[PDB]
């Protein structure tokens, strides 16, 4: 009964849902966690309902979830306030999802930066069966994705990717791609033809971040 | 006019909101004929507010900022809000009880988002003694003692702020020019308790052969509102006795019942 | 001579602009309308001098003006003079005496003066020169290529005379005083730090120059009071909302401001900083002299028995302030009243001490 | 004479505040806050005139806001609008174009062609956009001379006739009455000159460019060295500081 | 007064001719107008539920009524209505008359800067490398758009101001906006959080819902701190309402569907409380320190802020500058206009070395307790 993503917030899970999106002919159903965040004291349960019988009157269809952490958190116990909404909503979804009256006609896909606020009636097993970890990458795979990257602009013979792959320092999928990116932006300046090395380097060197300097008093 | 959308007459009265928020309050209407032990109070009282007011010339004359801001501070049940309230009776001033209750500020107040509103009624019908009970209070009192330091206009309005053990009331709130005359209740003694016994038990049918002071004797920690439970009872006591007098045996009695309530939580 | 012929010129003048078919116009412009009309909210607008409104009952109609009056006179979301036919525009409105401008516009007179607060000056100086001056005679500044004193900030224990500047200041001034305080500016409704700074300062803003004044500052941290949510995470934006209102920007303009605080341990940097406030003044705790100001100016408006000497109540307490000092002098009053007694006399001011300091 | 007359006389001539442009000064603070509104009529002769009439005031007290709104109404109810509207964009920022006509010469950089006429009427606007190299600027006094002209004072009603005319009829019998403002039309002017007043070398305080040499541009400079007679903006020549002198 | 004589009468002129022609003509523009459109209509305005084929029939529900499955107006197609459109609707006949846009709230566009904020890069001393890049976020890909394409990439689709408080940061904002053109979104997170629960949500969206409709819009974020920087969570759930507001920031900010030309812009003192989902790239990628100036930059400062004024032309900030190891643009503001306060304490016109050196020993030195200039640079 549909999956659980997780991981560090840049490794790549919504283009997975991107991904499925694009292939899965069913209809898909993406669906932001904020959103069935309401005021009125009944819209979050509501469009839930709403979300989980319109797919239910499709079949199939894959419903994405961007940050269960949005609808998705434990639910303390105070005096004083508390949330309500959200909580509810959560329970709302939750008897959906499982609970009076099953259902194989939906696929429910929750992507979330943090596998731990989430409260722990929403993970299970039933619920979301498959909790499915997106590890930051290793090299060949970062040099995998930079060349993705590289792929569209004009590049030379003169970029060894395994290199700006090692010298990348636990990069989420991302980052890769931002010093892509930047060391575009970068060969732009010179506006020389296709980048080059060097160029990809300095999208390192920035892609980076690292404050500053004067510490070049260093060895 | 209905379709016309145009005034067809203005009826009478509007009913006010000040007044409604008083009467939402509800504040018992003390006059001081009715309070014995608390003069010296009362005298105070009568220079931060009576004086003040009836003459502002005496203290002008004088050559003196007069007051503005009072505070009374003692055992609890003993008589503060009735000081608050006798003088403000008999001084014809608007006496306002500012709390904290979201139905006052619907009625007065249309929300605005401060306790500055509370003033402009006041003004309107100043002369008008604001009072307050029982940290988020003394914030409501500062902000109003700050209107009326030199920075407000008009004139002729004592926030009377009366709570219990000045020692909970902050700092700010004492920087020695700011609580004009600091007056203190003191506990009811013998007498104070023998006069505010002989004032609650003239309100019921009260027998011969009824020495109250004896009745204070056996009291020891009571205090104007405690008096009062021992009274009642002593009729409560009565009336379940199915008669309508009420002799001295019964309040013994009270005592010990409200002594039990004294001894109980 | 020419004066009169001046004069009369300006009095043709009068009776030219008092000099001002159009009855039918003026009536067409009645009968256009209807009686009675129909209040209602305005919401989005269309160069077809017709928007949606907005209503309590909350029909939303498309309509016109009845164009004389104009709708680059109003802004979105205001309410709006409409027909009851098809809620048509009808002109404009005035956004009635709102409960916010009163209360935060101090009108009536200050009090006191700047020959009131005995034992100060080069505070004073500081900010009347920064402030009241370049209100008054700015026209040095101008030359100097410099600007005013952004905000100022005023500081030290309990009785310095912080208010009293922000009330001398105002007895003489000649704008818009804002007396907002911060424990004001701690509600109990999420969100509404930044509602009532942004309608201080837009209250501010607009009643053009003016004097944003914030006593206790400090109140904002150094308080955290029940009947509040977030806790401190939000007073914190509410601070967030003050400084960045009281600095970035839009371009702020006249608002000049000034915060009274007791300990400035407890104000955020970036209130502090300059820029948002620079000026920083002290407020010392008298001595010996200025205190002398202090008691003459405090005793000497009222019948102080001309035999005790002020001096002894200045070398009396240790460190009192210039409040401390006022009190004496109003002990006495009560003394004075007390034993019926026009003129006060020594332990009168003494039980003062003894009543006020000591206690 | 301009508002009150004609308010009263129009409501009671859509070239009427045409003029009114004119002896400007009043073009900003009604005729650059008024001016665009007056242009806003849905009168085809005011949509054509006002747009002409703000040249003047363009120089003397341009606006940003319509300079949009041109934009917008180029082709509302009217091509000639439109046919105005990058005209008259060149008009006004032909000699009043960035700083007060921002929002102005931006559209003509990004006017081009959707129309051989328009892209005629372009190359003129653009032609009007770089008119002067760009930097020109329309005053009835060149400089700071103190004293009113009378010569293109008649450079310019002139000037309204003649496109005010053929424009009410036809699009334009001809094109050869683009220049009679001319008699006038100045640059952007700061002309500093030297103690013995044939050009030579001599300078200022800054402009945007430099110390302004005999005739260096920049316009209404209130500056550190002094003229002769009654220092101010504009034209100022310069003497200097005996000690300093130079 | 031969000239003031001349002003009055001359003046009167008018005033007495004004009154003549004035009695002599005695609504159109408008009452015919206003008449004309008077018989024209109103027409509530409705909310879509949504049409039906094999012939129309849309289906709507208006608002303080209800729903009605009504026709539509002659004059538009079946197309140009799509779904979740505020259309109005003929009153009585209850039929689409005509269509419409979309809500925006009054709280979004009561925040699109209208004008703008004179702060050009002359302002903007000791910088050349801050502005530098920021000009690749902003300038360039909103104006020049060609090169990005003859080369094919992307720029910094968003970018991320930090530092103590007082390097330049809302300059930078306001130097923007100023030589920009594009849409400066003025959008300060203070506005962010509310009192109704899921409330913000409905901000972003607007924004993102504005940022939209509107091609090259510049969406600028001061104070991010305030919306939502750190995710923490707990047994009180209390900085909750907020992180999701910046989960709504984050998703809308670049998490499926894409955004478009929607450039961003954030300013901090404290990038230190920052959520890894704001800073990781994609939403935020360039990122721009803000330094505290070193010695050629507060010269730029110095002779920035000061090139405004009248100062002795000897005296050479350099020296002031030099006295100033770590203090932010601002505070050597404080002295520039310090120096006012002498010059004009005593009566001068033009300020002496010591005028300034007073001023950087009377500002720097003497409000250094102050400063937080020290406390906030490691972002606490
Ligand atoms: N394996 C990958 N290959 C290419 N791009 C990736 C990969 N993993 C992550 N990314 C990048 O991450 C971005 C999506 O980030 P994502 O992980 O969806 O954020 P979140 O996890 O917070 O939703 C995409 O732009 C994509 O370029
Ligand atoms: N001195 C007094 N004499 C008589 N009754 C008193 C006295 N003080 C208090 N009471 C009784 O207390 C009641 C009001 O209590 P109050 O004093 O207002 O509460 P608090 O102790 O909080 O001020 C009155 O009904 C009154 O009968
Ligand atoms: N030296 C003084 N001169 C005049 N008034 C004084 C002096 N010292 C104290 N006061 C009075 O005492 C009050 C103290 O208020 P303020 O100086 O604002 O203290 P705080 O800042 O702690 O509130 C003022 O209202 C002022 O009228
Ligand atoms: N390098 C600089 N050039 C010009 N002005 C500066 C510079 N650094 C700081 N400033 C001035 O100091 C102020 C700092 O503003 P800013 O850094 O936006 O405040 P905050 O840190 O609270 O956002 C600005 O108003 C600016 O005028």
């Amino acid at each position: 009964k549909g999956v659980l993503m997780y991981g560090p917030p840049g490794t790549g899970k919504t283009l997975l849902a991107r991904a499925c999106a694009a292939q899965t002919k069913a209809t898909f159903l993406k669906l932001a966690g904020p959103q069935l965040v309401q005021m009125f004291i009944g819209d979050g349960a509501k469009l839930v309902r709403d979300a989980f019988a319109l797919a239910k009157e499709k079949a199939p269809s894959i419903i994405f979830i961007d940050e269960l952490d949005a609808i998705g958190t434990k639910r303390f116990d105070s005096e004083k306030a508390g949330d309500r909404e959200v909580q509810r909503t959560m329970l709302e979804l939750l008897n959906q999802l499982d609970g009076f009256q099953p259902n194989t006609q939906v696929k429910v896909i929750a992507a979330t930066n943090r596998v731990d606020i989430l409260d722990p009636a929403l993970l299970r097993s039933g619920r979301l069966d498959r909790k499915i970890e997106f590890p930051m990458p290793n090299e060949e795979a970062r040099a995998r994705i930079m060349q993705i990257h590289s792929r569209k602009m004009n590049v030379s013979p003169d970029v060894n990717y395994e290199e700006l792959a090692r010298c990348t320092d636990d990069f989420n999928g991302a980052q890769c791609k931002a010093v892509c990116v930047e060391a575009g932006m970068i060969a732009l300046r010179r506006g020389a033809t296709e980048l080059t090395h060097e160029d990809y380097m300095e999208g390192i060197l920035e892609v980076q971040a690292k404050k500053k300097a004067n510490l070049q008093y260093y060895a | 006019r209905n379709d016309s959308y145009t005034l067809h007459k203005i009826l009478p009265n509007k009913v006010d909101p000040l007044v409604s928020l008083m009467m939402v309050e509800k504040v018992p209407d003390s006059t001081y004929e009715m309070i014995g032990g608390l003069d010296k109070q009362i005298k105070e009282i009568k220079e931060v507010i009576e004086l003040p007011v009836k003459h502002p010339e005496l203290f002008e004359a004088l050559g003196i900022a007069q007051p503005k801001g009072v505070l009374l501070y003692g055992p609890p049940g003993t008589g503060k809000t009735l000081l608050a309230r006798a003088v403000a009776h008999h001084t014809d001033c608007t006496f306002i009880r500012v709390s904290g209750s979201e139905l006052v500020q619907k009625f007065i107040g249309e929300g605005a988002r401060m306790v500055r509103e509370l003033f402009v009624m006041a003004r309107e019908h100043a002369p008008s003694i604001i009072f307050m009970d029982e940290s988020e209070v003394q914030r409501t009192m500062l902000e109003l003692l700050n209107q009326l330091d030199g920075f407000e206009a008009t004139k002729n309005i004592k926030v009377i702020m009366a709570t219990n053990r000045i020692d909970i009331l902050d700092s700010a709130l004492l920087r020695p020019g700011r609580i004009d005359r600091k007056i203190e209740f003191p506990p009811p003694n013998e007498e104070a308790r023998l006069d505010i016994l002989k004032i609650h038990s003239r309100k019921m049918n009260l027998t011969r052969g009824i020495n109250l002071r004896k009745i204070a004797e056996l009291m020891p920690g009571a205090s104007g509102a405690e008096v009062k439970g021992v009274c009642t009872e002593a009729g409560m006591y009565a009336l379940r006795e199915r008669r309508v007098h009420v002799t001295q045996e019964d309040f013994e009695m009270a005592v010990a019942k409200v002594m039990q309530k004294d001894s109980e939580k | 001579l020419e004066r009169i012929k001046d004069y009369l010129l300006m009095e043709e003048e009068f009776i030219r602009n008092q000099e001002q078919k159009q009855e039918e116009e003026r009536s067409k412009v009645d009968d256009l309308r209807g009686t009675p009309m129909s209040v209602g909210t305005l919401e989005e607008i269309i160069d077809d001098n017709h928007a949606i409104v907005s209503t309590s009952v909350g029909s939303e109609h498309y309509v016109s003006i009845l164009s004389f009056v104009d709708k680059d006179l109003l802004e979105p979301g205001c309410s709006v003079l409409l027909n009851h036919k098809v809620h048509a525009v009808i002109g404009v409105l005035m956004d009635d005496t709102d409960p916010l401008v009163t209360v935060m516009k101090v009108e009536k007179a200050p009090q006191e003066t700047y020959a009131d607060i005995g034992g100060l000056d080069n505070q004073i100086q500081e900010i009347k020169e920064s402030v009241e001056l370049p209100l008054t005679h700015p026209e040095y500044y101008e030359e100097m290529g410099i600007k005013p004193p952004k905000g100022v900030i005023l500081y030290g224990p309990p009785g310095t005379g912080k208010t009293l500047l922000a009330k001398a200041v105002a007895n003489q001034t000649s704008a818009t005083f804002l007396r907002v305080v911060g424990s004001e500016l701690i509600q109990k409704y999420l969100g509404d730090g930044p509602k009532l700074v942004r309608e201080l300062f837009r209250v501010a803003e607009e009643h053009a120059p003016s004097i944003v004044f914030i006593d206790e500052i400090d109140a904002i941290g150094t308080k955290r009071y029940d009947s509040n949510s977030g806790g401190e995470r939000e007073i914190q934006r509410t601070m967030l909302e003050l400084l960045n209102q009281l600095d970035g920007f839009d371009s702020r303009g006249d608002v000049k401001v000034i915060m009274a605080t007791n300990r400035i341990e407890t104000l955020d940097p970036a209130l502090i900083r300059p820029g948002r406030i620079d000026r920083k003044i002290e407020f010392p705790l008298p001595d010996e002299k200025t205190k002398k100001r202090i008691f003459q100016i405090h005793t000497s408006r009222m019948t102080l028995a001309d035999d005790v000497t002020l001096d002894d109540l200045i070398m009396a307490k240790d460190d009192l302030s210039g409040a401390d000092i006022k009190a004496i002098c109003t002990e006495a009053g009560l003394m004075a009243l007390r034993e019926r007694r026009m003129k006060v006399t020594n332990e009168d001011f003494k039980k003062s001490k003894e009543n006020v300091l000591y206690k | 004479l301009k508002v009150q007359q004609l308010l009263h006389i129009c409501s009671e001539a859509v070239l009427g505040i045409a003029l009114i442009a004119m002896g400007e000064e009043i073009g900003a603070e009604m005729a650059l806050r008024t001016f665009g509104h007056l242009l806003r009529y849905g009168e085809p002769t005011l949509r054509r005139a006002v747009p002409l009439a703000l040249a003047l005031i363009s120089v003397s007290n341009p606006r940003l806001n319509i300079l949009d709104t041109l934009s917008k109404f180029s082709h509302d109810a009217d091509p000639e609008v439109s046919y105005n509207s990058i005209f008259a964009m060149g008009m006004v920022g032909s000699g009043t174009n960035n700083a007060r006509l921002a929002a102005m010469l931006r559209q003509l950089a990004q006017y081009h062609a959707k129309d051989p006429n328009n892209l005629f009427m372009v190359r003129l606007a653009q032609g009007l956009t770089h008119l002067g190299k760009g930097t020109l600027t329309l005053c009835p006094y060149h400089s700071d001379r103190q004293l009113m002209s009378q010569v293109a004072v008649a450079g310019l009603l002139t000037v309204l006739v003649s496109f005010l005319d053929v424009r009410n009829i036809i699009l334009g019998k001809s094109h050869y009455v683009l220049y009679g403002l001319v008699a006038a039309m100045q640059p952007r002017m700061l002309v500093t000159f030297d103690e013995e007043l044939r050009p030579l070398p001599v300078s200022v305080r800054v402009g945007q460019p430099v110390l302004l040499a005999h005739g260096e541009r920049a316009e209404l400079a209130t500056e550190e060295f002094l003229p002769v007679t009654p220092i101010l903006e504009g034209f100022v020549i310069l003497r200097k500081n005996p000690n300093y002198d130079l | 007064q031969v000239e003031d004589d001349i002003q009055q009468l001359l003046k009167k002129i008018n005033e007495l001719t004004g009154i003549k022609e004035s009695d002599t003509g005695l609504l159109a523009a408008d009452k015919q107008t206003l008449q004309s459109e008077q018989p024209l209509q109103v027409a509530r305005c409705t909310k879509i539920i949504n049409a039906d084929s094999e012939d129309p029939k849309y289906i709507i529900n208006v608002k303080q009524f209800a729903k009605f499955v009504v026709d539509l107006s002659d004059q538009v197609a079946p197309t140009d209505i799509e779904e979740g459109m505020r259309v109005g609707v003929d009153r009585n006949k209850y039929q689409i008359h005509i269509p419409l846009p979309p809500k925006i709230d009054p709280t979004v566009t009561m925040m699109q800067v209208e004008e703008k904020p004179d702060v050009t890069y002359s302002d903007v001393g000791g910088c050349k490398e801050q502005i530098e890049k920021l000009r690749e976020v902003v300038e360039t890909p909103l104006l020049h758009p060609e090169r990005f394409v003859n080369l094919g990439i992307e720029p910094p689709k968003g970018v991320l101001l930090f530092g103590p408080p007082g390097t330049g940061k809302t300059l930078c904002a306001r130097a923007v906006a100023n030589r920009t053109d594009a849409c400066f979104i003025r959008v300060i997170g203070s506005e962010l959080v509310q009192k109704y629960v899921g409330e913000g949500a409905r901000m972003v969206r607007e924004l993102f819902e504005m940022a939209r409709t509107k091609k090259a819009c510049l969406i600028f974020f001061d104070e991010i701190d305030a919306i939502g920087g750190a995710r923490f969570d707990d047994g009180a759930g209390g900085d909750n309402e907020v992180q999701r507001t910046m989960l709504e920031l984050i998703n809308q900010l670049d998490g499926f569907d894409p955004r478009g030309n929607i450039k961003v812009l954030m300013a901090t003192n404290r990038p230190d409380t920052l959520d890894p989902a704001l800073m990781r790239p994609g939403r935020l990628d360039r990122k721009i320190e803000f330094s505290l100036p070193d010695l050629e930059g507060r010269t730029h400062i110095f002779k920035i802020h000061a090139r405004s004024m009248s100062v002795e032309r000897d005296i050479r900030f350099e020296l002031l500058a030099r006295l100033c190891p770590n203090s932010t643009g601002a505070e050597i503001r404080s002295v520039c206009t310090e120096a006012g306060m002498f010059a004009i304490r005593a009566r001068r016109k033009i300020a002496t070395e010591k005028d300034f050196l007073e001023a950087v020993n009377k500002v720097i030195k003497s409000y250094a307790k102050f400063s937080a200039t020290p406390r906030y640079m490691t972002y606490n």
